[PDB]
């Protein structure tokens, strides 16, 4: 009986934590919820749907209250069944991380909001949806992405805001007077910032030919320096996914690499011609015709590891094909080396025998 | 020889309850039950497709033969230990502490007791080094 | 007779069906004939050019519901003289799946109209172009790549939502009586979608100076990452048809190896120095000095054969040529070995000789 | 020896109607038709070059003398097979049912009928297994 | 004399034609006239500073059409020095070529204008700007980068035409009557696609919510579409010069190589030892102790091309590393079987002699 | 005790020039200082700040100008500290360079105006904007980019250039007097230009449904060709950064190889068995049972050095793998080539024996 | 032989302040700046990892009698030399001037004198050109 | 041999005008244009270098005597000559139409004439086939 009550508490907490199939959809109609929370919300803001957008959002309210309470409880609970947190001091020593600290505090934000509101329930709000990430995967990315193309990020930068700088005092110097719009260099930065990100509001624009040719010269180049950073953080994200990959497949090698070796040593320890090593049969026996029964079960298991294996040395890159080839060109070495030293007796015995 | 072909016999009857010369995946998965392990359905056809050769959902005795009777030589299991034994050593030294492979082995896949490393280490310690090169593993399981 | 007849119906098949040359051109056509039809039908919607915008497009209608007419029959004609289908029993059956369900559908909307409309007649139009496609290519292509890179996206979209929300939060604060666009939240995230995404419509814009550089700080930003999708859907287009053109060479690799595989044998089989073997020589007999001129016949083959795979074996990739090379290496291997047996064997006899 | 020239004398003769010691796209074009088979032009060009030595768009005797004089083992004919049967070896273990041999040939290119490739395996099962490497497929036509 | 003469003709033939130097310097300068003219006519256009702008301009089309004048006739002068093309009846042949005809006839219309004309002038103005090029790089390698990304570029644009599409018809329906912008759904269409390709002028923007939020939620996706065509192509631009680079450097090596064995020849005819040969002695007689110092020079052209060679075999890429090796390991193939052949041979000998 | 001192001074020099850790951070807060003083000046513009702008500008002024002369003043004191430059003549040696005297004339300028002020005090920021760089790194990568792509952006401008023109002058053509944003050929220019960049102010936009027409029919293409330049650039910027860290590591791979074979030289020298080589030992008695302490000290540094020059040889890419395993696989060429010559003598001695 | 293990007992008695049969990071500090040069802590405990076999933190003797009796054929450093040299060779010709290779030591990492250098060349300079090949070099030291 | 010193003696002094024992690149220059052909001073250097060991800008005679001794076998000039082949063999096949390098010598870099061409390719057609394969020729040279 017990044993399907821990089952299924580890898979709550595998389920909560790191999910791999259908928690995804779980997460996904949380997040289904929360949003539907967010735009009653932002509705409730407006003044003529208030009435039946606060009606809605009261109960939504509360449904996602409850949602939040129940999850972080069912946390908690799972969290003493893990190796490292078990019972109560478990989980309420991994109650001490920050992270639980911060659903905690937005869940009594909650509670007290609901046992000039209107601002703190919008900052729990935010709280609770940079909550939902549970992990921090995407910031260490974007911060891995970011620190990787530190040097390109930052001449891009330089460049821009030289370019920015320039152009906005050169307009500003040619429509100082003869447009409103430009009264103070404040006014030319705005416009020079609104120009060369391509948002063009069009609140302020030069209207003098001279603006109007300074302008164009410096947005062109504004415009593709100030475009840069997008494809180059673009490129940074697929290039950081690509190597995550590549980690997680040569992690997918390590584990059948051991299985393999495992096998291997079962099997050949395993032989019925020798008897001193016993250290197997006595595994399987206390596991457990019969010794002939378990060198075929221990055979096929080598079989079967030894596919799984070979199946998981799959290239997945350049780098790993010419790796392993490599290897196989060093062992290549070893044995001509090898052929070299008896060609050379072979030529040493030839006046030996001559 | 004969005696072989009489060991194997009597093991083919030992899985193959119902005697008709075929080892079921019911079969191989009651006698696996018997020794203890506990695999899956899809694992188990894994087991016979790897050992069925007639491909009939089971394994004739010639299968079975052949596989008992056949020597990790013949396996040629050799390229691949090797680069198993490579992707655990990390340095690319070709040796590795025998308490790296005892840590590996205690927790991964198939999890190997005390006694099983204990004897690989012993048998592989043939300088009584600690830092057991694969190259001299992979010839004594060849040999 | 027949056989021109089954010939010319599986040629209206194929180009019904995958196109490859000029086929391409006639569904570029229809395709501007539909465009046309749009493009009518959008006039017809303005009130000044009601009159001639109508009385052509009443024409095209009727040119555009007879070709689709004549098209589908077409199509259902032809589904029976594939190998699936055949017959009247196999075009009916073709016709159960669900694109010609599509299809049908659209014809006998058309010929409702044609026999509040114009919003069916704007629908209609709407699948008809979406039907075009006929194979899904496109949608397909979209979510492989969509799905390579859902971390990515999943990233920049978590990283551009929460920029979106804190940003249009922050300038709705500086601006929340300052300014009378920003009157509502709402009003603010419009705001501060319309910007990031760099639209910038001018309809709302901060005027206080704190509004004006909350929204300078965050749009570089925001910016940046509501433009990273692009680039990263567009490198992911790139890759994906890579990957297409690489399967399609290594079937056009498959096809040929047969080829030349088939060839071998038949020539292997036809020597005249053995007459055991005989089904090469059956066959070719069947079909139709003589024998030697078979063996002429068939040599030629094997090396026309010959020279079209080795053509066919073309890197296109460093992985390919890797591969390959490495299959070589293996069986430098094997030799090695060899090698290394035969001088351990000189060595053993070295002293037996002496 | 001379026995093989009067033999390629004879069949020269049967191609080349004309009787002008040249083989013509036009000569080898009828000869195939009568064979029965019917390719394109081009690929009779393609024919030629192949064969043809002198580049005269026909076939001087001494390239038909050599052509159906040279054996598999002088036309180096070992990679390229090679390669097309690790194409067609999906796993790379090296071996391959004869059923899925049996299912090409009948379906790829110049498809193979039944009496072949019932011949091939014959002569490729030489252990009786049915996977039959392409090892021993390849020194077997070498040889 | 007349040999100073000819070679001055061939390297403003050179010149004209395509540039390796400084004669990119003179093509910038005239493109600097150029764009001058240009400029300067469209100040022209300009009512205030049309008297000034004019008074430049006459000035300017004075000088650009008599330095056009001559640089044509440069180059059909030299047009008759080349191989192809010699004296009056070769260049007259050269000038029969289309793009010498455009030249004249853009020559001629400036003629007849300095001997309604604004438009005719625009119109010459824009030809010769086309016509810069000369030799249409710019046009093959954007068409080379759109065929090879037709399917990407293709599928873009059906998702980009259908979001266009869906997202307008719904905003036109959720603002048919609430917006005066939205009145046709031409309307509705231009709003979209100022919308969508983020232009944004802010002359039609949906002010009803219903409306804003469906031009949310479809903008998005619909400006990620929108954008892709961008970077697809810029990826394309970059894969494609890069090819023309491999082109360009495989040629190079092409050349070294024939100079190698031409030298290599030279060399080996060149032993005093040998006399059957004399080719190169002739050779070099011709040209013209005295035979020694003609075996010098040519082994030092040999080793000096050998040099120049070794260094042109620069990898360049990994392809061709790859190639270069695999050839290499070919010959290894080769190597081991005649080693193989040799060590069955003595196998063979070991029981012939023992 | 001067040691100290000079040790401090080259290690001040060394923060001053490039800097690795920490002093990172210090270049960072005096950016932040002069960024601070940059946007005090942009509100001291504005009017109603003005007053409390300028009274927190005064002391940033004195600040920041404080801290630059002490910056340089340490700089050139630090100048007469490394090899090329020491003691007075070296370090005003060093001030001839000309980032000294652009240094030197920002200091005495801003002394000058601190003992029409405003568009001196403009430009001088501007200029000591520009001059934080210190090394030019970004201007000679943004030009190594730009040089290498100069094909792909050279064909980009082209074709937008055309395309900007020729679309404005439709657009021109077709809105001449049915809208007043159009009525000379510089207004529809400038219209061209916002609208292909995509800034899109909304000043000027065509009104005519002939003008839509043309303008969305060209603002497609045209955007696309006017995005292009911003994604070229990344990837080259990607690129160029990935070349630079690939020479860096080639450096850092040559300095622990001189390590090694130094180490290794030492070490060789070093044996008790020969004593004609005392170089290495006459070295160590200088910086100084004993003998063999010494080799003992002598071959841990061979194997130290060994373990760091291998974990120098790591990939870092698949060109590095290929080049090294080239070498071998020339190694195994040589070997092979012995073992024929061997081999050769060996069927030699066959019949000489026999 | 047992003069050699003397010896090493009386280095190690050298190192080996303490006595307490191993060699501690400080003792080899100590022994160090005793020599003259002056290393890190950090590159003080990649000596004792790459010389300590039982990872105590200081040197076993059977450690330093292996280290010291070590031979550079044993050690397994042609590849390695061989790479360097091929590094310092851009030409990749196999071959360099002396003179490049007295200014790289002079100037990299443990700077090489000019006795030391002087020696090198004299025993690399077997055929008295200058342009030293590095294979002669890594055999010579191998030999 | 003594007459081979003799031989490079009465060379040097044909080149050596100055009579320095140092042939200088105007020297070189000057003997090349009596020669007939015009190279350019920065491939005069290239020249030297090439052959000017010692490298002062001129060439001491023991530099002339080793370029003249070498012979091709020992110039190490295999590998070099068989990727040009193969760079001018665009099939791959390992032959190549004794037209096409007729074609090629006459009109790439150092133009080859017309006997040249034939004496070159009746050293090579030893088969008398045409496609000439530069295995062969290569070791023609080498031989
Ligand atoms: C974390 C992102 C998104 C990057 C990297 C960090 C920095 C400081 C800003 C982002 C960024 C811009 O948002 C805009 C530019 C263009 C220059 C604008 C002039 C001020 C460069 C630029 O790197
Ligand atoms: C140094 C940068 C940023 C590049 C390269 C140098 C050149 C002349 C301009 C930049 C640039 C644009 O800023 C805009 C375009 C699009 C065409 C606009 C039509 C005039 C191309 C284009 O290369």
């Amino acid at each position: 009986r017990n044993a399907f009550y821990r089952k299924l508490q580890n898979f709550l907490y595998n389920v909560l934590e790191r999910p791999r199939g259908w928690a995804f959809i779980y997460h996904a109609y949380v997040f289904l919820l929360v949003a539907s929370c967010l735009v009653l919300s932002v509705f409730s803001t407006i003044k003529e749907y208030e009435k039946s957008s606060e009606g809605a959002l009261y109960i939504l309210e509360i449904v996602t209250i409850v949602v939040f309470g129940v999850e972080y409880f069912v946390r908690i609970w799972a969290a003493g069944c893990c190796c490292r947190y078990r019972g109560w001091r478990g989980r309420l020593k991994f109650a001490r991380k920050p992270f639980c600290v911060i659903d905690i505090m937005v869940l009594i934000a909650s509670i007290a909001v609901l046992a000039s509101a209107l601002r703190s329930l919008r900052f729990l709000q935010i709280l609770r949806m940079i909550r939902m990430d549970r992990r921090g995967g995407t910031w260490k990315l974007l911060g891995s992405v970011v620190y990787a193309h530190s040097k390109e990020l930052v001449t891009a930068w330089y460049i821009g805001f030289l370019c920015l700088i320039l152009a906005s005092f050169l307009v500003y110097l040619a429509e100082k007077g003869e447009n409103d719009h430009f009264d103070t260099y404040a006014d030319a930065l705005w416009w020079g910032l609104i120009t060369l990100t391509t948002i063009g509001y069009g609140d302020k624009y030069p209207q003098t030919w001279n603006g109007r040719l300074l302008a164009a010269t410096f947005t062109l180049i504004g415009v593709s320096f100030f475009a840069l950073p997008a494809g180059i953080l673009g490129s940074g994200f697929a290039l950081k996914v690509q190597e995550q990959h590549r980690q997680k497949h040569f992690e997918k090698r390590r584990n059948p690499a051991a299985g393999l070796i495992q096998s291997a040593w079962r099997f050949y320890a395993t032989n019925l011609s020798r008897t001193d090593l016993h250290s197997t049969w006595q595994y399987y026996e206390r596991t457990v015709g019969l010794k002939v029964s378990i060198r075929a079960v221990c055979v096929m298991r080598f079989l079967v590891s030894k596919r799984k294996f070979k199946e998981s040395l799959r290239p997945y890159d350049v780098m790993d094909v010419i790796e392993q080839y490599s290897a196989g060109h060093l062992d290549m070495l070893s044995r001509i080396k090898s052929l070299q030293s008896r060609v050379d007796q072979i030529v040493g015995r030839g006046p030996a025998i001559t | 020889t004969e005696e072989q072909i009489a060991e194997f016999k009597e093991a083919f009857s030992l899985f193959d309850k119902d005697g008709d010369g075929t080892i079921t995946t019911k079969e191989l998965g009651t006698v696996m039950r018997s020794l203890g392990q506990n695999p899956t359905e899809a694992e188990l056809q894994d087991m016979i497709n790897e050992v069925d050769a007639d491909g009939n959902g089971t394994i004739d005795f010639p299968e079975f033969l052949t596989m008992m009777a056949r020597k990790m030589k013949d396996t040629d299991s050799e390229e691949e230990i090797r680069e198993a034994f490579r992707v655990f050593d990390k340095d690319g030294n070709g040796y590795i502490s025998a308490a790296e492979l005892r840590h590996v082995m205690t927790n991964l896949g198939e999890k190997l007791t005390d006694e099983e490393v204990d004897e690989m280490i012993r048998e592989a310690d043939i300088d009584g080094d600690g830092q057991v090169n694969y190259e001299e593993f992979v010839q004594m399981m060849t040999a």
